[PDB]
RNA sequence: AUGCGAAAGCAGUUGAAGACAAGUGCUUGUCGUUCGUUAAAAUGGCCU
């Protein structure tokens, strides 16, 4: 999607439904960014509670 | 200046005419410092970032380009600093939940 | 050198010397006398060749026939072309991606 | 395992193993350790007779090998060196720097 | 004088003086030491680390026994060590880098659970969590700096 | 897990071999944190595309 | 792309001459040429 991005933005302009498809994938994505970070967070606890 | 979409409109302005010297200067002010509490200035370079890019990479090719590495290098460690520091903050996180536990 | 040995078939650089056009063709017997010509490149060049990068105009491979009549080369674009001598006549042939 | 993550990086290591199966020599940058198998930690000297867990060398290690149960060679860029292992004492140097 | 300094420049320096000489060191020829040194021992390391000095000691002699040894050894050191100083240098740590957020880890490793204070660990709380913001902030800024119909035109030249 | 390994901790770091025990939490949380990098790399690009269209 | 370095990076680098082509003696280019330094195209794809 890194390259989809680079190579087709103007068309993204054009398009209302690809801009959609972008919003959709940023929500889905900072969703999973989050899971991470706490999931980062409870290996912390791995390291602590050894 | 304050706000972040008079920001935008004013680096519309700055892009009608100015913009390689607030460049360097941001640029610079921040290699300085990492770790400004503000987010102004941070919120001015994504957004001339976010809107001029390839301008921006063509207008010159020495003194830009230098000091634009060197303040990567500066955020790379931060970059780098980052993922454990926010482990350290998940840490802290579960011992006030422990002294949750211990105070009921 | 032909397959059998017996011919030539080589380039050089003198009508580059005494001319725009650059590259000479000479093909000779060795045994004997009986076939020795030569030619320009450029008269042996397609007409479209000039306006294109020295790719085109490299030549980057050599071959003669048994019977000095048939001579391949090959090309930096992995065209190659197969020129007949009688009438200096040539033929185009195109498979190879690369030189 | 044993798993140090040292906020340094040196391209140059090296490791060797006591045919014993029990001591072992990992060679970091400019220090050897001797660790037990069994534990992977310095073999810690009870009786203390100068036999310390990590040598300290003049260069950064490039190679380490074992002869025998007695003779460590140790090569940094600068020298090569002998050493006893049943004293602790470094047998002979050989100056390697010029080369 | 010369000569040690240069003894202090040259790898090899055997056993006494690397044994007992931080109390002898405790200016210039300091910071040669600290900053150039085959073997330190933890009991004075982690002393001159927590001691006030700070002339930029911290992180000095912080990224020296970062690069020197093991967190696990750091961890026992620092648990022998008492908790009052420990707490006076964090709290100089929270008022105001890796090398030290990385001590920021080994210590809460060593403290474990028991010894904890309600009021200055919610300033670490805040402390910590605006300084991840920014830090994040940071890494968005670095990636980013790593970033037909003419239906009817109404228009005119300049013959 | 949280609430797990919040209650009884005390326990687990008495027992010792607390990694072969705790074994595939581990490796998962590992392989999440593999993800983080280049998981903001996304975000951030995705970010630089969407402000790109919505200006305007 | 050089050197150094860790899988990061740090420094450094982009010279001339000759030649020839195109363009109006001059502008651009080119090199199966030199020394000097640490220096994207020819419709054209993989056997039984």
């Amino acid at each position: 999607v890194a390259v989809v991005l680079e190579l087709y933005g103007n068309t993204l302009e054009s398009s209302p439904v690809l801009q959609e498809l972008m919003i959709d994938l940023k929500t889905k994505v900072r969703h999973e960014i989050h899971k991470s970070k706490e999931a980062q967070r409870i290996e912390g606890m791995l390291q602590l509670l050894t | 200046w304050t706000e972040p979409e008079i920001k935008k409109f004013i680096l519309t302005k700055i892009n009608t005419v100015h913009l390689s010297k607030i460049f360097l200067t941001i640029s610079k002010s921040i290699t300085q410092n990492p770790w400004n509490e503000e987010n102004l200035l941070p919120l001015w370079l994504k957004w001339l970032l976010t809107l001029k890019s390839g301008e921006l990479n063509s207008i010159k090719d020495k003194h830009t380009k230098k000091n634009c590495k060197h303040l990567k290098s500066a955020l790379r460690s931060s970059e780098e600093i980052l993922p454990v520091l926010l482990g350290i903050q998940g840490r802290l996180e579960m011992l006030r939940r422990q002294a949750k536990l211990r105070e009921d | 050198i032909s397959s059998n040995g017996k011919l030539l078939a080589h380039m050089c650089k003198d009508v580059s010397t005494k001319d725009h056009e650059h590259k000479s063709i000479s093909v000779v017997s060795l045994f004997d006398d009986s076939v020795n010509l030569s030619f320009p490149l450029g008269s042996i060049l397609s007409s479209q060749t000039q306006s294109l990068s020295y790719n085109t105009r490299y030549v980057s491979s050599m071959a003669i026939d048994n019977m000095g009549q048939q001579l391949a080369v090959g090309f930096a674009s992995g065209v190659i072309s197969i020129v007949s001598l009688a009438d200096l006549q040539i033929r185009l042939l195109k498979w190879h991606i690369d030189s | 395992i044993s798993l140090p993550n040292f906020n340094h990086f040196s391209n140059s290591v090296s490791l060797a193993w006591s045919q014993d199966g029990s001591l072992i020599f990992h060679g970091f940058d400019d220090k050897l350790q001797i660790l037990d198998f069994d534990t992977f930690k310095k073999f810690e000297s009870l009786e203390n007779t100068k036999t310390v867990s990590e040598f300290t060398l003049d260069s950064e290690i490039q190679t380490v090998k074992l002869i025998n149960d007695t003779n460590l060679i140790v090569a940094t860029r600068t020298t090569l060196n002998a050493i006893n292992l049943l004293r602790g004492q470094v047998i002979n140097s050989f100056d390697l720097y010029p080369f | 004088p010369k000569t040690l300094t240069f003894l202090l420049t040259h790898p090899l320096f055997p056993l006494s003086r690397t044994r007992n000489l931080l109390s002898l060191l405790r200016p210039r020829l300091f910071k040669q030491a600290i900053v150039t040194c085959p073997n330190l021992p933890l009991n004075e390391l982690l002393e001159e680390l927590f001691s006030i000095r700070n002339r930029e000691l911290l992180l000095d002699i912080s990224f020296r026994i970062l690069q020197d040894f093991t967190r696990d050894s750091i961890k026992q050191e620092m648990k022998k060590l008492s908790k009052l100083d420990v707490q006076n240098f964090i709290e100089f740590i929270t008022s105001g880098s890796t090398q030290l957020f990385q001590l920021l880890s080994l210590v809460l490793d060593s403290i474990g659970l028991f010894s904890l204070e309600g009021a200055l660990l919610e300033n670490l709380t805040l402390y910590i969590d605006k300084q991840v913001e920014i830090a994040e902030r940071n890494t968005e800024l670095w990636n980013l700096i790593d970033t037909a119909l003419p239906t009817y035109t109404m228009e005119y030249l300049d013959i | 897990v949280k609430w797990c390994l919040i209650i009884h901790g005390g326990y687990l770091v008495s027992i010792p071999n607390l990694m072969s025990t705790l074994s595939s939490l581990h490796s998962t949380l590992k392989r999440r944190s593999d993800l983080l990098p280049r998981l903001l790399a996304l975000d951030a690009r995705l970010d630089c595309t969407i402000n790109k269209f919505k200006t305007l």
